Protein backbone atom coordinates (compact mmCIF):
# COMPACT_ATOMS: atom_id res chain seq x y z
CA UNK A 1 0.00 0.00 0.00
CA UNK A 2 3.11 2.23 0.90
CA UNK A 3 4.09 2.91 -3.15
CA UNK A 4 0.20 3.39 -3.67
CA UNK A 5 -1.12 6.47 -1.54
CA UNK A 6 2.61 8.09 -2.04
CA UNK A 7 1.15 9.14 -5.61
CA UNK A 8 -2.27 10.88 -5.16
CA UNK A 9 -0.74 12.84 -2.18
CA UNK A 10 -0.41 16.22 -4.15
CA UNK A 11 -3.51 15.77 -5.52
CA UNK A 12 -5.44 15.02 -2.18
CA UNK A 13 -3.88 17.95 -1.22
CA UNK A 14 -4.92 20.14 -3.86
CA UNK A 15 -8.66 19.02 -3.03
CA UNK A 16 -8.75 19.24 0.71
CA UNK A 17 -6.99 22.32 0.99
CA UNK A 18 -9.75 23.82 -1.42
CA UNK A 19 -12.47 21.71 0.91
CA UNK A 20 -11.36 23.48 3.91
CA UNK A 21 -10.64 27.08 2.57
CA UNK A 22 -6.36 26.80 3.00
CA UNK A 23 -7.40 25.53 6.81
CA UNK A 24 -5.06 23.19 6.01
CA UNK A 25 -2.65 23.82 3.47
CA UNK A 26 -1.32 19.72 2.57
CA UNK A 27 -1.34 16.37 3.14
CA UNK A 28 1.47 14.37 4.14
CA UNK A 29 1.75 10.29 3.22
CA UNK A 30 4.44 9.37 4.23
CA UNK A 31 5.86 5.74 5.15
CA UNK A 32 6.17 3.88 8.37
CA UNK A 33 6.83 0.05 7.43
CA UNK A 34 3.78 -2.17 6.69
CA UNK A 35 1.84 0.66 7.55
CA UNK A 36 1.25 4.13 5.70
CA UNK A 37 1.03 7.45 7.96
CA UNK A 38 -1.13 10.26 6.40
CA UNK A 39 -0.69 13.98 8.51
CA UNK A 40 -2.24 17.27 7.56
CA UNK A 41 -0.20 20.23 7.48
CA UNK A 42 -1.86 22.90 10.23
CA UNK A 43 -0.03 26.44 10.84
CA UNK A 44 3.14 25.17 8.87
CA UNK A 45 3.34 22.00 11.05
CA UNK A 46 2.44 18.31 10.22
CA UNK A 47 -0.52 16.87 12.52
CA UNK A 48 -1.99 13.50 12.94
CA UNK A 49 -5.63 12.54 11.69
CA UNK A 50 -6.75 12.87 15.03
CA UNK A 51 -6.06 16.89 14.59
CA UNK A 52 -8.92 17.05 12.73
CA UNK A 53 -12.55 17.22 13.74
CA UNK A 54 -15.64 15.04 12.28
CA UNK A 55 -16.41 16.95 9.50
CA UNK A 56 -12.79 17.90 8.39
CA UNK A 57 -12.84 13.97 8.51
CA UNK A 58 -15.30 13.21 5.91
CA UNK A 59 -14.04 15.97 3.50
CA UNK A 60 -10.02 14.55 4.10
CA UNK A 61 -11.76 10.99 3.01
CA UNK A 62 -13.97 12.70 0.09
CA UNK A 63 -10.42 14.10 -1.15
CA UNK A 64 -8.54 10.96 -1.33
CA UNK A 65 -11.36 9.22 -2.99
CA UNK A 66 -11.55 11.94 -5.54
CA UNK A 67 -7.70 11.94 -5.86
CA UNK A 68 -7.44 8.38 -5.96
CA UNK A 69 -10.00 8.04 -8.82
CA UNK A 70 -8.89 10.95 -10.67
CA UNK A 71 -5.27 9.45 -10.58
CA UNK A 72 -6.80 5.92 -12.22
CA UNK A 73 -9.22 8.13 -14.29
CA UNK A 74 -7.41 6.10 -17.08
CA UNK A 75 -6.87 2.39 -16.11
CA UNK A 76 -10.54 2.24 -13.86
CA UNK A 77 -12.88 5.27 -15.26
CA UNK A 78 -15.89 4.46 -12.28
CA UNK A 79 -16.38 5.90 -8.67
CA UNK A 80 -19.34 5.24 -7.01
CA UNK A 81 -19.92 7.26 -3.81
CA UNK A 82 -22.93 6.27 -1.52
CA UNK A 83 -23.75 9.26 0.46
CA UNK A 84 -21.42 11.71 0.68
CA UNK A 85 -22.63 14.49 2.60
CA UNK A 86 -23.24 12.99 6.45
CA UNK A 87 -21.51 15.14 8.99
CA UNK A 88 -20.76 18.10 6.65
CA UNK A 89 -22.00 21.70 7.72
CA UNK A 90 -24.07 24.12 5.22
CA UNK A 91 -20.65 25.43 4.31
CA UNK A 92 -18.78 21.99 3.64
CA UNK A 93 -21.84 21.37 1.57
CA UNK A 94 -21.80 24.26 -0.68
CA UNK A 95 -18.09 23.85 -1.18
CA UNK A 96 -18.78 19.94 -2.00
CA UNK A 97 -20.74 21.21 -4.61
CA UNK A 98 -17.64 23.09 -6.04
CA UNK A 99 -15.45 20.38 -5.80
CA UNK A 100 -18.08 18.08 -7.76
CA UNK A 101 -17.94 20.83 -11.10
CA UNK A 102 -14.28 20.91 -10.66
CA UNK A 103 -12.58 17.38 -9.83
CA UNK A 104 -15.87 15.22 -9.79
CA UNK A 105 -16.61 15.95 -13.32
CA UNK A 106 -12.92 14.78 -14.53
CA UNK A 107 -14.30 10.94 -14.06
CA UNK A 108 -15.41 9.25 -16.83
CA UNK A 109 -18.75 8.20 -14.97
CA UNK A 110 -19.31 8.61 -11.55
CA UNK A 111 -22.53 7.75 -9.77
CA UNK A 112 -23.61 9.60 -6.67
CA UNK A 113 -26.61 8.40 -4.28
CA UNK A 114 -28.13 10.85 -2.11
CA UNK A 115 -30.86 12.17 -0.33
CA UNK A 116 -29.66 15.94 -0.47
CA UNK A 117 -31.36 17.97 -3.36
CA UNK A 118 -28.79 20.26 -3.63
CA UNK A 119 -26.58 18.03 -5.13
CA UNK A 120 -28.55 17.61 -8.30
CA UNK A 121 -26.70 21.29 -9.50
CA UNK A 122 -23.66 19.87 -10.19
CA UNK A 123 -25.15 16.44 -11.53
CA UNK A 124 -25.15 15.54 -15.58
CA UNK A 125 -28.15 13.25 -15.22
CA UNK A 126 -30.81 13.12 -12.41
CA UNK A 127 -33.03 10.46 -11.49
CA UNK A 128 -35.12 10.35 -8.79
CA UNK A 129 -35.85 6.94 -7.08
CA UNK A 130 -39.31 7.17 -4.43
CA UNK A 131 -40.60 4.32 -2.46
CA UNK A 132 -44.46 4.13 -4.48
CA UNK A 133 -46.14 1.10 -2.35
CA UNK A 134 -43.94 -1.02 -0.98
CA UNK A 135 -41.38 -0.83 -4.04
CA UNK A 136 -38.98 1.03 -5.42
CA UNK A 137 -39.90 3.90 -8.33
CA UNK A 138 -37.51 5.56 -10.70
CA UNK A 139 -38.06 8.62 -12.56
CA UNK A 140 -35.57 9.76 -15.15
CA UNK A 141 -35.28 13.58 -15.04
CA UNK A 142 -31.94 15.19 -16.15
CA UNK B 1 -15.24 0.46 -16.66
CA UNK B 2 -18.43 2.40 -17.20
CA UNK B 3 -21.95 1.06 -16.32
CA UNK B 4 -24.59 1.15 -19.19
CA UNK B 5 -27.77 -0.18 -17.89
CA UNK B 6 -29.03 -2.26 -14.36
CA UNK B 7 -31.98 -4.23 -14.16
CA UNK B 8 -33.10 -5.34 -11.12
CA UNK B 9 -36.34 -7.77 -9.88
CA UNK B 10 -36.57 -8.16 -6.33
CA UNK B 11 -33.95 -7.03 -4.32
CA UNK B 12 -34.78 -5.43 -0.95
CA UNK B 13 -37.42 -2.87 -2.00
CA UNK B 14 -37.02 -3.20 -5.91
CA UNK B 15 -39.31 -4.90 -7.71
CA UNK B 16 -38.97 -4.02 -11.43
CA UNK B 17 -36.40 -1.70 -11.88
CA UNK B 18 -34.34 -0.47 -14.89
CA UNK B 19 -31.65 2.05 -14.20
CA UNK B 20 -29.53 3.42 -17.42
CA UNK B 21 -25.98 4.93 -16.71
CA UNK B 22 -24.21 7.60 -19.35
CA UNK B 23 -21.18 9.24 -18.94
CA UNK B 24 -20.01 11.99 -16.14
CA UNK B 25 -21.81 12.46 -12.84
CA UNK B 26 -25.11 10.55 -12.38
CA UNK B 27 -27.29 11.42 -9.96
CA UNK B 28 -29.73 9.25 -7.76
CA UNK B 29 -31.41 10.94 -4.93
CA UNK B 30 -34.02 9.70 -3.02
CA UNK B 31 -35.12 9.75 0.89
CA UNK B 32 -34.42 7.29 3.49
CA UNK B 33 -35.66 4.21 2.70
CA UNK B 34 -36.22 4.59 -0.86
CA UNK B 35 -34.38 2.52 -2.46
CA UNK B 36 -30.98 3.91 -3.43
CA UNK B 37 -28.04 1.54 -1.57
CA UNK B 38 -30.10 -1.33 -2.77
CA UNK B 39 -30.00 -0.39 -6.10
CA UNK B 40 -26.04 -0.32 -5.34
CA UNK B 41 -25.93 -3.60 -3.68
CA UNK B 42 -27.79 -5.33 -6.44
CA UNK B 43 -24.95 -4.06 -8.56
CA UNK B 44 -22.53 -5.41 -6.65
CA UNK B 45 -24.27 -8.72 -6.51
CA UNK B 46 -24.48 -8.65 -10.08
CA UNK B 47 -20.67 -8.09 -10.34
CA UNK B 48 -18.88 -10.32 -8.14
CA UNK B 49 -21.36 -12.48 -6.14
CA UNK B 50 -20.88 -14.28 -4.08
CA UNK B 51 -19.54 -11.52 -2.08
CA UNK B 52 -18.85 -12.55 1.46
CA UNK B 53 -19.97 -9.04 3.00
CA UNK B 54 -21.78 -10.12 6.45
CA UNK B 55 -24.84 -7.44 5.08
CA UNK B 56 -25.70 -9.17 2.07
CA UNK B 57 -27.44 -12.19 2.23
CA UNK B 58 -29.41 -14.15 -0.42
CA UNK B 59 -31.69 -15.29 1.76
CA UNK B 60 -32.28 -11.66 3.29
CA UNK B 61 -31.98 -10.01 -0.20
CA UNK B 62 -35.06 -11.25 -1.95
CA UNK B 63 -38.39 -8.87 -2.12
CA UNK B 64 -40.85 -9.94 0.54
CA UNK B 65 -43.20 -11.29 -0.83
CA UNK B 66 -41.49 -12.54 -4.16
CA UNK B 67 -39.69 -15.67 -5.17
CA UNK B 68 -37.77 -14.58 -8.22
CA UNK B 69 -34.42 -12.10 -7.66
CA UNK B 70 -33.03 -10.97 -10.74
CA UNK B 71 -30.06 -8.68 -11.71
CA UNK B 72 -29.35 -8.14 -15.59
CA UNK B 73 -25.79 -5.81 -15.87
CA UNK B 74 -24.41 -4.49 -18.91
CA UNK B 75 -21.12 -2.75 -18.89
CA UNK B 76 -18.13 -1.70 -21.44
CA UNK B 77 -14.55 -2.10 -20.53
CA UNK B 78 -11.63 -1.82 -23.00
CA UNK B 79 -14.03 -1.65 -25.92
CA UNK B 80 -15.69 -4.44 -25.24
CA UNK B 81 -19.46 -4.97 -24.03
CA UNK B 82 -20.11 -7.09 -21.27
CA UNK B 83 -23.50 -8.45 -19.74
CA UNK B 84 -23.93 -10.68 -16.52
CA UNK B 85 -27.02 -11.95 -15.65
CA UNK B 86 -27.67 -13.66 -12.41
CA UNK B 87 -31.03 -14.93 -10.93
CA UNK B 88 -31.56 -16.51 -7.27
CA UNK B 89 -34.96 -18.38 -6.62
CA UNK B 90 -35.79 -18.14 -2.83
CA UNK B 91 -36.03 -21.99 -1.10
CA UNK B 92 -34.69 -23.64 -4.60
CA UNK B 93 -30.66 -22.93 -4.78
CA UNK B 94 -30.62 -25.62 -7.82
CA UNK B 95 -32.37 -23.28 -9.64
CA UNK B 96 -29.54 -19.98 -9.51
CA UNK B 97 -29.02 -19.01 -12.72
CA UNK B 98 -25.29 -17.07 -13.73
CA UNK B 99 -24.15 -16.29 -17.50
CA UNK B 100 -21.43 -13.64 -18.20
CA UNK B 101 -21.73 -12.55 -22.03
CA UNK B 102 -19.65 -10.12 -24.52
CA UNK B 103 -21.14 -8.39 -27.60
CA UNK B 104 -19.77 -9.83 -30.39
CA UNK B 105 -21.42 -8.43 -33.65
CA UNK B 106 -25.04 -8.10 -32.12
CA UNK B 107 -25.50 -11.50 -30.63
CA UNK B 108 -24.11 -11.57 -26.81
CA UNK B 109 -21.89 -15.09 -26.88
CA UNK B 110 -20.74 -16.43 -23.19
CA UNK B 111 -17.70 -15.87 -22.48
CA UNK B 112 -17.15 -18.19 -19.59
CA UNK B 113 -18.83 -21.55 -18.39
CA UNK B 114 -22.56 -20.02 -17.09
CA UNK B 115 -21.79 -21.05 -13.16
CA UNK B 116 -20.45 -18.36 -10.13
CA UNK B 117 -17.05 -20.08 -10.67
CA UNK B 118 -16.20 -19.26 -13.92
CA UNK B 119 -17.73 -16.05 -14.37
CA UNK B 120 -16.15 -14.53 -11.16
CA UNK B 121 -12.27 -16.24 -12.31
CA UNK B 122 -13.63 -14.03 -15.19
CA UNK B 123 -14.03 -11.14 -13.30
CA UNK B 124 -11.14 -11.29 -10.80
CA UNK B 125 -9.22 -10.70 -14.01
CA UNK B 126 -10.93 -7.92 -15.40
CA UNK B 127 -11.14 -6.11 -12.63
CA UNK B 128 -10.13 -7.50 -9.19
CA UNK B 129 -12.77 -7.26 -6.65
CA UNK B 130 -10.62 -6.18 -4.32
CA UNK B 131 -9.83 -2.82 -6.41
CA UNK B 132 -13.56 -2.47 -7.06
CA UNK B 133 -14.28 -2.56 -3.24
CA UNK B 134 -11.64 -0.06 -2.30
CA UNK B 135 -10.96 2.98 -5.51
CA UNK B 136 -14.72 1.86 -7.57
CA UNK B 137 -17.86 1.39 -4.61
CA UNK B 138 -17.68 3.01 -1.72
CA UNK B 139 -20.55 2.19 0.31
CA UNK B 140 -22.45 3.62 2.51
CA UNK B 141 -20.66 4.80 5.58
CA UNK B 142 -17.03 3.96 4.46
CA UNK B 143 -16.05 7.34 2.80
CA UNK B 144 -13.57 7.62 5.34
CA UNK B 145 -12.30 3.75 5.68
CA UNK B 146 -9.22 4.98 3.33
CA UNK B 147 -7.61 7.25 5.92
CA UNK B 148 -7.72 4.17 8.58
CA UNK C 1 -29.32 -13.41 33.74
CA UNK C 2 -33.32 -12.55 34.42
CA UNK C 3 -32.75 -9.31 35.53
CA UNK C 4 -30.88 -7.94 32.56
CA UNK C 5 -33.85 -9.67 30.72
CA UNK C 6 -36.19 -7.25 32.57
CA UNK C 7 -34.25 -3.84 32.16
CA UNK C 8 -33.69 -5.19 27.87
CA UNK C 9 -37.19 -5.87 27.55
CA UNK C 10 -38.66 -2.65 28.97
CA UNK C 11 -35.77 -0.30 27.14
CA UNK C 12 -37.48 -2.22 23.97
CA UNK C 13 -40.79 -1.40 24.34
CA UNK C 14 -39.61 2.20 24.64
CA UNK C 15 -37.31 2.00 21.58
CA UNK C 16 -40.79 0.36 19.59
CA UNK C 17 -42.66 3.39 20.80
CA UNK C 18 -40.30 6.24 19.67
CA UNK C 19 -38.95 4.22 16.70
CA UNK C 20 -42.52 3.28 15.56
CA UNK C 21 -42.76 7.52 15.58
CA UNK C 22 -39.70 8.02 13.99
CA UNK C 23 -40.47 6.16 10.86
CA UNK C 24 -44.68 6.85 10.76
CA UNK C 25 -45.32 3.12 11.56
CA UNK C 26 -43.13 1.80 8.87
CA UNK C 27 -41.63 -0.82 11.42
CA UNK C 28 -44.58 -0.93 14.46
CA UNK C 29 -42.31 -2.51 16.76
CA UNK C 30 -38.50 -2.95 18.03
CA UNK C 31 -37.90 -6.43 19.13
CA UNK C 32 -34.62 -7.38 21.53
CA UNK C 33 -34.25 -11.45 22.58
CA UNK C 34 -31.64 -13.02 24.54
CA UNK C 35 -30.78 -16.95 23.88
CA UNK C 36 -27.57 -16.90 26.10
CA UNK C 37 -26.02 -14.13 26.62
CA UNK C 38 -26.58 -12.77 23.14
CA UNK C 39 -29.19 -9.95 22.23
CA UNK C 40 -29.97 -10.29 18.71
CA UNK C 41 -32.85 -7.03 17.35
CA UNK C 42 -35.48 -7.26 14.79
CA UNK C 43 -37.88 -4.73 13.64
CA UNK C 44 -41.20 -6.00 12.63
CA UNK C 45 -42.14 -4.96 9.29
CA UNK C 46 -45.73 -5.87 7.56
CA UNK C 47 -46.09 -8.22 9.90
CA UNK C 48 -42.84 -10.25 10.58
CA UNK C 49 -39.20 -9.59 12.71
CA UNK C 50 -37.23 -8.90 10.46
CA UNK C 51 -33.20 -8.79 10.66
CA UNK C 52 -31.34 -5.32 11.07
CA UNK C 53 -29.92 -6.15 7.15
CA UNK C 54 -33.29 -5.04 6.53
CA UNK C 55 -32.88 -1.38 7.33
CA UNK C 56 -32.00 1.57 5.24
CA UNK C 57 -28.72 3.67 6.58
CA UNK C 58 -31.17 6.27 7.66
CA UNK C 59 -33.43 4.20 9.48
CA UNK C 60 -30.28 2.30 10.96
CA UNK C 61 -29.30 5.83 12.71
CA UNK C 62 -32.88 6.87 14.06
CA UNK C 63 -33.08 3.08 15.24
CA UNK C 64 -29.96 3.74 17.09
CA UNK C 65 -31.57 7.49 18.53
CA UNK C 66 -34.51 5.43 19.91
CA UNK C 67 -32.41 2.73 21.55
CA UNK C 68 -30.29 5.98 23.10
CA UNK C 69 -33.43 7.83 24.12
CA UNK C 70 -35.32 4.54 25.52
CA UNK C 71 -31.90 3.82 27.14
CA UNK C 72 -31.78 7.12 28.93
CA UNK C 73 -35.55 7.13 29.71
CA UNK C 74 -34.89 3.69 31.55
CA UNK C 75 -32.20 5.14 33.66
CA UNK C 76 -33.30 8.72 34.03
CA UNK C 77 -33.71 8.79 37.93
CA UNK C 78 -30.38 6.92 38.22
CA UNK C 79 -27.81 8.57 36.00
CA UNK C 80 -30.33 11.92 34.55
CA UNK C 81 -27.88 13.16 31.56
CA UNK C 82 -27.35 12.32 28.33
CA UNK C 83 -25.14 13.59 26.08
CA UNK C 84 -25.54 13.48 21.83
CA UNK C 85 -23.12 14.58 19.76
CA UNK C 86 -24.35 15.48 16.17
CA UNK C 87 -27.08 13.61 16.20
CA UNK C 88 -28.40 14.16 12.48
CA UNK C 89 -26.22 12.36 9.80
CA UNK C 90 -27.55 10.02 7.38
CA UNK C 91 -30.83 11.65 8.24
CA UNK C 92 -32.97 13.25 5.46
CA UNK C 93 -34.92 16.36 5.52
CA UNK C 94 -37.89 14.77 6.91
CA UNK C 95 -36.40 12.30 9.34
CA UNK C 96 -34.72 15.67 10.38
CA UNK C 97 -37.48 17.30 11.05
CA UNK C 98 -39.78 14.17 12.67
CA UNK C 99 -37.09 13.93 15.08
CA UNK C 100 -37.24 17.86 16.55
CA UNK C 101 -40.86 16.34 17.19
CA UNK C 102 -39.40 12.84 18.94
CA UNK C 103 -36.78 15.62 20.70
CA UNK C 104 -39.68 17.69 22.85
CA UNK C 105 -41.85 14.42 23.16
CA UNK C 106 -39.07 12.18 25.25
CA UNK C 107 -35.65 14.14 25.00
CA UNK C 108 -37.36 16.61 27.85
CA UNK C 109 -38.58 13.44 29.88
CA UNK C 110 -34.52 13.47 30.73
CA UNK C 111 -33.19 15.84 33.48
CA UNK C 112 -30.06 16.85 31.54
CA UNK C 113 -29.05 16.42 28.24
CA UNK C 114 -26.43 17.98 26.29
CA UNK C 115 -26.57 17.99 22.31
CA UNK C 116 -24.11 19.42 19.94
CA UNK C 117 -24.56 19.62 16.49
CA UNK C 118 -24.47 22.04 13.19
CA UNK C 119 -28.10 22.14 12.25
CA UNK C 120 -29.50 24.93 13.28
CA UNK C 121 -33.13 23.37 12.58
CA UNK C 122 -32.68 21.95 16.07
CA UNK C 123 -32.84 25.65 17.74
CA UNK C 124 -36.32 25.07 18.60
CA UNK C 125 -36.39 21.89 20.51
CA UNK C 126 -33.68 23.55 22.66
CA UNK C 127 -34.27 25.70 26.61
CA UNK C 128 -30.79 26.88 26.24
CA UNK C 129 -28.86 27.79 23.24
CA UNK C 130 -25.05 28.23 22.57
CA UNK C 131 -22.95 29.02 19.78
CA UNK C 132 -19.32 28.18 19.55
CA UNK C 133 -17.17 29.44 16.43
CA UNK C 134 -13.22 29.38 15.80
CA UNK C 135 -12.25 33.24 16.02
CA UNK C 136 -8.54 33.19 15.41
CA UNK C 137 -7.64 30.14 15.73
CA UNK C 138 -9.66 29.44 19.06
CA UNK C 139 -13.28 28.72 20.28
CA UNK C 140 -15.95 31.35 20.98
CA UNK C 141 -18.80 30.61 23.02
CA UNK C 142 -21.55 32.94 22.58
CA UNK C 143 -24.70 32.50 25.02
CA UNK C 144 -27.78 32.48 23.57
CA UNK C 145 -31.33 31.50 24.12
CA UNK D 1 -25.63 13.43 37.18
CA UNK D 2 -25.87 16.85 36.35
CA UNK D 3 -23.03 19.42 35.04
CA UNK D 4 -23.21 23.07 36.01
CA UNK D 5 -20.40 24.56 34.99
CA UNK D 6 -17.35 23.27 32.47
CA UNK D 7 -14.41 25.82 32.22
CA UNK D 8 -11.09 24.25 29.74
CA UNK D 9 -8.14 26.32 28.98
CA UNK D 10 -6.09 25.48 26.02
CA UNK D 11 -7.64 22.05 24.78
CA UNK D 12 -7.82 21.69 21.02
CA UNK D 13 -9.49 24.57 19.48
CA UNK D 14 -10.37 26.40 23.32
CA UNK D 15 -8.02 28.65 24.49
CA UNK D 16 -10.10 29.59 27.18
CA UNK D 17 -14.01 29.06 27.79
CA UNK D 18 -16.60 28.47 30.25
CA UNK D 19 -20.18 26.86 29.63
CA UNK D 20 -22.78 27.28 32.19
CA UNK D 21 -24.94 23.92 31.26
CA UNK D 22 -28.46 24.46 32.74
CA UNK D 23 -31.38 21.77 33.14
CA UNK D 24 -33.59 20.47 30.02
CA UNK D 25 -31.76 20.25 26.90
CA UNK D 26 -28.66 22.43 26.21
CA UNK D 27 -28.30 22.67 22.67
CA UNK D 28 -24.61 23.70 21.30
CA UNK D 29 -24.62 24.81 17.70
CA UNK D 30 -21.41 25.18 15.90
CA UNK D 31 -19.66 24.28 12.36
CA UNK D 32 -17.41 21.69 11.60
CA UNK D 33 -13.93 22.51 13.03
CA UNK D 34 -15.55 25.25 15.64
CA UNK D 35 -15.00 22.90 19.31
CA UNK D 36 -18.67 20.91 19.75
CA UNK D 37 -16.82 17.66 19.95
CA UNK D 38 -13.34 19.01 22.02
CA UNK D 39 -15.35 20.38 24.68
CA UNK D 40 -16.86 17.22 25.04
CA UNK D 41 -13.85 15.37 25.22
CA UNK D 42 -12.29 17.64 27.70
CA UNK D 43 -15.19 17.23 30.17
CA UNK D 44 -14.56 13.15 29.43
CA UNK D 45 -11.17 14.05 30.03
CA UNK D 46 -11.50 15.87 33.05
CA UNK D 47 -13.72 13.35 34.26
CA UNK D 48 -12.32 9.73 34.28
CA UNK D 49 -8.29 10.52 32.78
CA UNK D 50 -6.35 8.45 32.15
CA UNK D 51 -8.95 7.52 29.36
CA UNK D 52 -8.56 3.92 27.58
CA UNK D 53 -9.14 5.93 24.40
CA UNK D 54 -6.39 5.16 21.02
CA UNK D 55 -7.57 8.51 19.39
CA UNK D 56 -7.34 10.81 22.33
CA UNK D 57 -3.86 11.33 23.82
CA UNK D 58 -2.23 13.90 26.42
CA UNK D 59 0.31 15.16 23.74
CA UNK D 60 -2.04 15.79 21.36
CA UNK D 61 -4.37 17.53 22.83
CA UNK D 62 -2.87 20.78 24.22
CA UNK D 63 -3.43 23.57 22.08
CA UNK D 64 -0.82 24.03 19.43
CA UNK D 65 0.44 27.00 21.08
CA UNK D 66 0.21 26.56 24.50
CA UNK D 67 1.68 24.42 27.53
CA UNK D 68 -0.43 23.69 30.00
CA UNK D 69 -4.45 22.22 29.73
CA UNK D 70 -6.80 23.53 31.92
CA UNK D 71 -10.02 21.49 32.82
CA UNK D 72 -12.36 22.72 35.34
CA UNK D 73 -15.64 20.41 35.76
CA UNK D 74 -18.08 21.26 38.62
CA UNK D 75 -21.10 18.88 38.97
CA UNK D 76 -24.05 17.52 41.16
CA UNK D 77 -24.44 13.56 41.65
CA UNK D 78 -27.13 12.64 44.61
CA UNK D 79 -27.17 16.49 46.59
CA UNK D 80 -23.15 16.47 46.71
CA UNK D 81 -21.65 18.56 44.26
CA UNK D 82 -18.62 17.58 43.16
CA UNK D 83 -15.36 19.68 41.57
CA UNK D 84 -12.77 18.14 39.45
CA UNK D 85 -9.60 20.07 38.23
CA UNK D 86 -7.44 18.78 35.69
CA UNK D 87 -3.97 20.52 34.93
CA UNK D 88 -1.87 19.06 32.63
CA UNK D 89 1.70 20.59 32.11
CA UNK D 90 4.60 18.08 29.87
CA UNK D 91 7.65 19.02 32.50
CA UNK D 92 6.61 18.59 36.54
CA UNK D 93 3.81 17.22 38.34
CA UNK D 94 4.36 20.08 41.08
CA UNK D 95 2.34 22.12 38.53
CA UNK D 96 0.14 19.18 37.72
CA UNK D 97 -3.64 19.50 39.64
CA UNK D 98 -5.45 16.59 39.64
CA UNK D 99 -8.10 16.50 43.12
CA UNK D 100 -11.54 16.18 43.38
CA UNK D 101 -13.62 17.76 45.74
CA UNK D 102 -16.91 17.90 48.18
CA UNK D 103 -18.53 21.30 48.59
CA UNK D 104 -18.86 22.08 52.39
CA UNK D 105 -20.67 25.59 52.62
CA UNK D 106 -18.67 27.85 50.74
CA UNK D 107 -15.14 25.63 50.74
CA UNK D 108 -14.33 22.59 48.89
CA UNK D 109 -12.88 20.38 50.37
CA UNK D 110 -10.45 17.18 49.27
CA UNK D 111 -13.08 14.00 48.42
CA UNK D 112 -9.61 12.27 48.16
CA UNK D 113 -5.79 11.59 47.65
CA UNK D 114 -5.23 14.51 44.85
CA UNK D 115 -3.87 12.11 41.95
CA UNK D 116 -5.07 10.64 39.16
CA UNK D 117 -4.88 7.29 40.93
CA UNK D 118 -7.46 8.35 43.61
CA UNK D 119 -9.62 10.18 41.58
CA UNK D 120 -10.11 7.65 39.02
CA UNK D 121 -11.19 4.81 42.10
CA UNK D 122 -13.58 7.79 43.63
CA UNK D 123 -15.28 8.25 40.35
CA UNK D 124 -15.47 4.74 39.26
CA UNK D 125 -17.34 4.28 42.40
CA UNK D 126 -19.54 7.34 42.12
CA UNK D 127 -20.28 6.30 38.39
CA UNK D 128 -18.62 3.36 36.41
CA UNK D 129 -16.54 4.29 33.11
CA UNK D 130 -18.42 2.00 31.09
CA UNK D 131 -21.81 3.58 31.94
CA UNK D 132 -20.59 6.96 31.13
CA UNK D 133 -19.55 6.28 27.65
CA UNK D 134 -22.64 3.50 26.44
CA UNK D 135 -24.95 5.14 28.55
CA UNK D 136 -24.20 8.70 28.78
CA UNK D 137 -21.58 10.52 26.46
CA UNK D 138 -22.72 8.97 22.55
CA UNK D 139 -19.40 10.48 20.76
CA UNK D 140 -19.73 11.57 17.19
CA UNK D 141 -20.12 8.71 15.31
CA UNK D 142 -20.98 6.30 17.39
CA UNK D 143 -25.26 6.70 17.44
CA UNK D 144 -25.45 3.28 16.35
CA UNK D 145 -23.07 1.62 18.05
CA UNK D 146 -25.58 0.17 20.25
CA UNK D 147 -27.05 -1.73 18.05
CA UNK D 148 -23.97 -3.98 17.68
CA UNK D 149 -24.39 -6.80 18.96
N1 LIG E 1 -36.20 -7.95 1.47
C1 LIG E 1 -36.87 -6.80 1.41
N2 LIG E 1 -38.15 -6.77 0.91
C2 LIG E 1 -38.81 -5.60 0.87
N3 LIG E 1 -38.36 -4.37 1.27
C3 LIG E 1 -37.05 -4.43 1.76
C4 LIG E 1 -36.27 -5.58 1.87
N4 LIG E 1 -35.03 -5.31 2.42
C5 LIG E 1 -35.07 -4.02 2.63
N5 LIG E 1 -36.26 -3.39 2.27
C6 LIG E 1 -36.59 -1.91 2.38
O1 LIG E 1 -35.58 -1.15 1.69
C7 LIG E 1 -35.23 0.04 2.48
C8 LIG E 1 -33.76 0.22 2.50
O2 LIG E 1 -33.30 0.37 1.25
P1 LIG E 1 -32.04 1.17 0.90
O3 LIG E 1 -30.98 0.77 1.82
O4 LIG E 1 -31.88 1.01 -0.54
O5 LIG E 1 -32.51 2.72 1.12
P2 LIG E 1 -31.86 4.08 0.86
O6 LIG E 1 -32.57 4.64 -0.32
O7 LIG E 1 -30.36 3.83 0.75
O8 LIG E 1 -32.12 5.07 2.15
P3 LIG E 1 -31.11 5.88 3.16
O9 LIG E 1 -31.08 7.34 2.77
O10 LIG E 1 -31.75 5.63 4.47
O11 LIG E 1 -29.77 5.28 2.99
C9 LIG E 1 -35.68 -0.12 3.85
O12 LIG E 1 -36.38 1.08 4.14
C10 LIG E 1 -36.50 -1.39 3.83
O13 LIG E 1 -37.79 -1.19 4.34
N1 LIG F 1 -3.99 20.73 19.38
C1 LIG F 1 -4.78 21.61 18.77
N2 LIG F 1 -4.52 22.94 18.88
C2 LIG F 1 -5.33 23.82 18.26
N3 LIG F 1 -6.44 23.56 17.52
C3 LIG F 1 -6.67 22.19 17.43
C4 LIG F 1 -5.93 21.19 18.04
N4 LIG F 1 -6.43 19.93 17.74
C5 LIG F 1 -7.46 20.20 17.01
N5 LIG F 1 -7.70 21.54 16.76
C6 LIG F 1 -8.80 22.15 15.94
O1 LIG F 1 -10.08 21.74 16.44
C7 LIG F 1 -10.99 21.42 15.34
C8 LIG F 1 -11.71 20.17 15.67
O2 LIG F 1 -12.46 20.35 16.80
P1 LIG F 1 -13.81 19.68 17.10
O3 LIG F 1 -13.68 18.22 16.89
O4 LIG F 1 -14.19 20.17 18.41
O5 LIG F 1 -14.85 20.35 16.07
P2 LIG F 1 -16.40 20.22 15.88
O6 LIG F 1 -17.02 21.48 16.37
O7 LIG F 1 -16.79 18.97 16.59
O8 LIG F 1 -16.71 20.03 14.24
P3 LIG F 1 -17.52 18.91 13.36
O9 LIG F 1 -18.87 19.43 12.95
O10 LIG F 1 -16.61 18.75 12.23
O11 LIG F 1 -17.69 17.75 14.25
C9 LIG F 1 -10.22 21.21 14.12
O12 LIG F 1 -10.86 21.99 13.12
C10 LIG F 1 -8.80 21.61 14.48
O13 LIG F 1 -8.24 22.57 13.61
MG1 LIG G 1 -28.58 4.11 1.64
MG1 LIG H 1 -17.63 17.18 16.22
Amino acid sequence: REAALSKIGELASEIFAEFTEGKYSEVVVRAEENKVRLFVVWEGKERPLTFLSGGERIALGLAFRLAMSLYLAGEISLLILDEPTPYLDEERRRKLITIMERYLKKIPQVILVSHDEELKDAADHVIRISLENGSSKVEVVS
Amino acid sequence: MKLERVTVKNFRSHSDTVVEFKEGINLIIGQNGSGKSSLLDAILVGLYWPLRIKDIKKDEFTKVGARDTYIDLIFEKDGTKYRITRRFLKGYSSGEIHAMKRLVGNEWKHVTEPSSKAISAFMEKLIPYNIFLNAIYIRQGQIDAILE
